[PDB]
């Protein structure tokens, strides 16, 4: 009441909650850690149209190691935040490891507009992941150039996104026909850049990866390194469900789920049963103990 | 020769567990009382791929082996091949057309792992093809129309090929029916039960009485 | 009504149930019938209902 | 429907809290779980006007 | 400050650099100039002293 004298009656005040008194993490109980060398660690890395799709599933996925690597310097992330990635799950993360011309670097993005961006590797708008990349100018730049890496500047249409082209058919660039005859505006379309380490910094190879996530309603094969504790039921504590945290009272339910669910939603889109990833059982999340606190005074 | 489509098409948009609710959701759906191609194995021809492809099967000794999708389909580009044995399933990105088996018809991807009537729905979405299937026990006594009811689709099988795809064409087993139908994107209100499953839908684009539903 | 009740949203009891408001339609009818109008100004003065 | 002008009320006002507000997710604990707290807050601040 | 732990030099910031030896508050508000030291630091053979 803001107050020091207070009348008679009946006051409303503050409400009450009862506190969770422990905390639970449960994660999948995967043990191995994640070939991350044999991505980033490779001798030779492909090319752009050498689509090198690394799937990365039933992994420990620790990211210090990466971090803390002594070629890849830069860590930039859209969707997620960097120092939270050793703390979430996902369901598969893919990595793409090419060399690019570092001028097209700021064109592996989303949103991004340009021949690479175009015809070479193009991201989707709802892209969640991270771009790494590492000036390659000191071993994938050689001397008189490096052919290996090919370049289609002009195309029929732009790529959609996560696609790949590695036809070598020249395209007519003018309306004249062309019969699969090279020559004036019937260029062959894989050319290159030729690197050397004589090139100017926007022109350097750069060797980029980029780890595009999986972040859905399935069950996670990738994790972060987290120690995963005992279950606690019919107790208000606070919960780690693979990245989902919360607090409540975790109860046995008699929910059906489908093999592929893996969690449950409410009217309110909020979660209400989730699955415990190492025994195959259904719980029920209930919010903990609460209600209005009255106050009867003369 | 077409046949109608009836109320086919309902698949599981998302893998979380509702139970009893009216949920709205946006999608590519096979529309209700759209008019589905039929086709009688005697008969494989070379079909468009749209947008997405539901292929209905009604046969006792499957006859139907898998799919050959792509664009140009002549060791020119890439070309999605899925075959099943009835032991492994093969799933192939190689150019190479490869049209040789016991039964008459680069690998940068590959995957190993009328009583009857199996359902499936193809979509390519941002380089992700998406498979979803479902199989029943049905008796019918003709086969030259769509079986009336509803089903729900679950998901099955989801590929980061990333191939642009537009023809496709069904691979038969020589030494039975099917019907091809094309989604489009429509607005739907399905119905979860209390077991969550989807027991009916409303396409709120057919008719101002399922609109007035919807809305 | 448990799912609005787990957000916050809640529902007071009324102060007079059910049984106090019938006692109250049960003492005017009654008041009504023996008395007519007088118990409406002051004391309820009986008269037949004739 | 001073009955059903509660209850559709009531349950209107549970339908509300599906909307996202332009953040990018509807759940507070997964947009701590995924967000620094620096744009964490300015996601968050969406959701609570 | 090693240059790939100098990103973590902010409020809310992890790693080896803010989690055991030089932590910044939430509420800080101040300024972080950073300079390559190149020849000043960084010598023939390693500098031991860091
Ligand atoms: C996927 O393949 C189809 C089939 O070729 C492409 O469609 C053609 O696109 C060109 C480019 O404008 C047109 O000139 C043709 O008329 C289109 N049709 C045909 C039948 O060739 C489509 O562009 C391809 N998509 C991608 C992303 O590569
Ligand atoms: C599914 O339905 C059956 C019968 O309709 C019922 O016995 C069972 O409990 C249901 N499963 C649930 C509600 O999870
Ligand atoms: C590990 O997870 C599997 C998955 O079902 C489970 O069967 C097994 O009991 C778990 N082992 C331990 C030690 O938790
Ligand atoms: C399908 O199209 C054919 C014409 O090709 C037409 O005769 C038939 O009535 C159509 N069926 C439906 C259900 O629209
Ligand atoms: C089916 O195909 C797979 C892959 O080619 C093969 O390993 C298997 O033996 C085949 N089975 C039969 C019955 O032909
Ligand atoms: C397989 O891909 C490579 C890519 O460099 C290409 O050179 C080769 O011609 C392809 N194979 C066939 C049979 O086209």
């Amino acid at each position: 009441l803001k107050s020091f004298t207070v009348e008679k009656g009946i006051y409303q005040t503050s409400n009450f909650r009862v506190q969770p008194t422990e905390s639970i993490v449960r994660f999948p109980n995967i043990t191995n850690l994640c070939p991350f060398d044999e991505v980033f660690n490779a001798t030779r890395f492909a090319s752009v149209y050498a689509w090198n799709r690394k799937r990365i599933s039933n992994c420990v996925a620790d990211y210090s190691v990466l971090y803390n690597l002594a070629p890849f310097f830069t860590f930039k992330c859209y969707g997620v935040s960097p120092t939270k990635l050793n703390d979430l799950c996902f369901t598969n993360v893919y990595a793409d490891s090419f060399v690019i011309r570092g001028d097209e670097v700021r064109q592996i993005a989303p949103g991004q507009t340009g021949n690479i961006a175009d015809y070479n590797y193009k991201l989707p708008d709802d892209f969640t992941g991270c771009v790494i990349a590492w000036n390659s100018n000191k071993l994938d730049s050689k001397v008189s150039g490096n052919y290996n890496y090919l370049y289609r500047l002009f195309r029929k249409s732009n790529l959609k996104p996560f696609e790949r082209d590695i036809s070598t058919e020249i395209y007519q660039a003018g309306n004249k026909p062309c019969n699969g005859v090279a020559g004036f505006n019937c260029y062959f379309p894989l050319r290159s850049y030729s690197f050397r380490p004589t090139y100017g910094v926007g022109h350097q190879p750069y060797r980029v990866v980029v780890l595009s996530f999986e972040l859905l309603h399935a069950p996670a094969t990738v994790c972060g390194p987290k120690k995963s504790t005992n279950l606690v039921k019919n107790k208000c504590v606070n919960f780690n469900f693979n990245g989902l945290k919360g607090t409540g009272v975790l109860t046995e339910s008699n929910k059906k789920f489908l093999p592929f669910q893996q969690f449950g939603r409410d009217i309110a889109d909020t979660t209400d049963a989730v699955r415990d990833p190492q025994t195959l059982e259904i719980l029920d999340i209930t919010p903990c103990s609460f209600g209005g606190v009255s106050v009867i005074t003369p | 020769a077409y046949t109608n489509s009836f109320t086919r098409g309902v698949y599981y948009p998302d893998k979380v567990f509702r139970s009893s609710v009216l949920h709205s959701t946006q999608d590519l759906f096979l529309p209700f009382f759209s008019n589905v191609t039929w086709f009688h194995v005697i008969d494989n021809p070379v079909l468009p791929f749209n947008d997405g492809v539901y292929f209905a099967s009604i046969e006792k000794s499957n006859i139907i082996r898998g799919w050959i999708f792509g664009t140009t389909l002549d060791s020119k580009t890439q070309s999605l091949l899925i075959v099943n044995n009835a032991t492994n399933v093969v799933i192939k990105v190689c150019e190479f057309q490869f049209c040789n088996d016991p039964f008459l018809d680069n690998c940068t991807f590959e995957y190993v792992s009328f009583k009857n009537l199996r359902e499936f729905v193809f979509k390519n979405i941002d380089g992700y093809f998406k498979i979803y299937s479902k199989h029943t026990p049905i008796i019918v006594r003709e086969p030259e129309d769509l079986p009336q009811g509803f089903s729900a689709l679950e998901p099955l099988v989801d590929l980061p090929i990333g191939i642009n795809i537009t023809r496709f064409q069904t691979l038969l087993a020589l030494h039975a029916a099917y019907y091809v139908g094309y989604l489009q994107p429509r607005t739907f209100l399905l119905k979860y039960n209390e077991n969550g499953t989807i027991t009916d839908a409303v396409d709120c684009a057919l008719d101002p009485l399922s609109e007035t539903k919807c809305t | 009504i448990c799912a609005q009740k787990f957000k916050g949203l809640t529902v007071l009891p009324p102060l007079l149930t059910d049984e106090m408001i019938a006692q109250y339609t049960s003492a005017l009818l009654a008041g009504t019938i023996t008395s007519g109008w007088t118990f409406g100004a002051g004391a309820a003065l009986q008269i037949p209902f004739a | 429907d001073v009955v059903n002008h509660n209850a559709q009320a009531l349950n209107t006002l549970v339908k509300q809290l599906s909307s996202k507000f332009g953040a990018i997710s509807s759940v507070l604990n997964d947009i701590f779980s995924r967000l620094d707290k620096v744009e964490a807050e300015v996601q968050i601040d969406r959701l609570i006007t």
